[PDB]
Formats: structure tokens, C-alpha cells, sequence
């Protein structure tokens, strides 16, 4: 029985902190929607051009 | 006389050999008893233990 509630505690975890990566890159992609600029990403062009 | 000796002989040990023969049954029916009373009294705990 502690087995298995200790199965239980670890599952919990996991299934939350699902949830917040999820939000989470939601959320980041919502931010370089209007972080995005001309300037910034012909720099992300040159740099990835220069790595190439 | 011989063989009241050698008769009366073998019926006491045939029934030494019953009496082992009976106090065995008692000795499986108890571990049954006991073994169930266990189980119960496991079975039980978990689902309430779990249940907090």
C-alpha cells in the first residue's frame, strides 16, 4: 500500500508538470509573435548563414 | 495369549495413527481460520490506508 501510494505521488508529478511545459511553450511562441523584428531576425538569417 | 498381545497391539497403534490422522485436520483447519482472519484484516487496512 505505501508502494503504491508513493506510485501515486510520482505519477501526480509527472501528469502536472506535463501541463505547465505545455503552457509553457504555448506561451513562448504567443511572446516571439510580437518579440519577432525585421532587425532581430535578419539577424537570425545572418547567424544561421554564418553557422551554415 | 500371544496373539491377544499382537492383535490388541496393532488397534492401538492403528488408533494412535487416527487420533495423529484427526489432530492434523483441526491443525489445517485452523491455519484457515487464521490465514483468512489475515486477510480480511489486510485487505481491509490497504483499502482505507489508500483511501487517506
Amino acid at each position: 500500500a505505501q508502494a503504491e501510494i508513493e506510485a501515486e505521488r510520482k505519477r501526480a508529478r509527472e501528469e502536472l508538470r506535463k501541463q505547465v511545459a505545455i503552457l509553457a511553450v504555448a506561451g513562448a511562441e504567443k511572446i516571439i509573435e510580437r518579440s519577432v523584428d525585421e532587425a532581430a531576425n535578419s539577424d537570425i538569417v545572418d547567424k544561421l548563414v554564418a553557422e551554415l | 495369549d500371544l496373539d491377544l498381545a499382537k492383535a490388541s497391539a496393532t488397534d492401538q497403534l492403528k488408533k494412535a495413527k487416527a487420533e495423529a490422522q484427526v489432530i492434523i485436520e483441526q491443525a489445517n483447519k485452523r491455519r484457515s481460520q487464521i490465514l483468512d482472519e489475515a486477510k480480511a484484516e489486510a485487505e481491509q487496512e490497504r483499502t482505507k490506508i489508500v483511501a487517506q
